């Protein structure tokens, strides 16, 4: 199909998120992200990883 | 044009 | 050649046509833009360097 | 005739000014309220800046 | 501060005040913008 | 009316331009 | 009428002039 399936605009397939707040501990390590899904985009959380 | 006001000293 | 042709300073000395705004008749047919005060060529020579 | 081996150093000086990077989609001033400032990406969402 | 403008709304640049060749000096006749 | 507050160039009141009513200047905008 | 391509000064497009579309620039005339 050529219509209403895939956009014809600038849109990144894979994004790379820098941590907003890192927090190191002797026993654990905490990373805080802003997983921002932009306008007219859907994100399946199976595609997300660290 | 003809609507431009005339040059006078100080007005 | 042009460096070493010695010219008499009495031709154009500090009294030539005193009180006259007068280009020399010798210098009318000489190109005024072939001069080291040609401020464009002065700028274009230094725009590449020394 | 005895000019040394010379290398060109280039630089610029631009005083009195601010390095303007306009937040416009073509880097042009088409109005005081730019087209990306009116864009629905930046108007309906919160974005980090790094 | 702003170039001259006609109003047909749409907002149209007016050609008044532009420089021309004149046989008489243009400051004593018009305002040149 | 407020057109009798204007200087008369001829017999017509010299009204200012409608485009000079607001300011729009910013730092490159 | 391509007025959504013009920068809006206020609520109206700042369209150009009709007479500015050409050129007559020529050396001496």
């Amino acid at each position: 199909p050529t219509h209403d399936v895939t956009t014809d605009r600038s849109q990144r397939l894979t994004l790379r998120f820098i941590p907003v707040d890192r927090e190191d501990t002797a026993y654990s390590y905490k990373a805080r992200f802003t997983l921002a899904v932009g306008d007219n985009r859907v994100l399946d959380m199976a595609s997300t990883y660290f | 044009g003809l609507r431009f006001p005339s040059k006078m000293f100080g007005g | 050649y042009m460096n070493k042709r010695v010219v008499a300073p009495g031709l154009v000395d500090c009294y030539i046509n005193l009180g006259a705004r007068w280009s020399l008749d010798y210098m009318d047919n000489v190109n005024p833009f072939n001069h080291h005060r040609n401020a464009g060529l002065r700028y274009r020579s230094m725009l590449l360097g020394n | 005739k005895t000019a040394v081996d010379s290398i060109t150093q280039k630089k610029f000086l631009c005083d009195r000014t601010l390095w303007r990077i306009p937040f416009s989609s073509n880097f042009m001033s088409m109005g005081a309220l730019t087209d990306l400032g009116q864009n629905l990406l930046y108007a309906n969402s919160a974005h980090a800046l790094d | 501060p702003r170039p001259p403008v006609e109003e047909p709304a749409v907002e149209t640049v007016s050609p008044e005040g532009r420089g021309e060749k004149r046989p008489r000096p243009d400051r004593e006749e018009t305002l040149v913008t | 009316n407020f057109a009798s507050l204007a200087p008369r160039h001829g017999s017509r009141p010299f009204m200012g331009n409608w485009q000079d009513i607001g300011t729009s200047n910013m730092s490159g905008g």
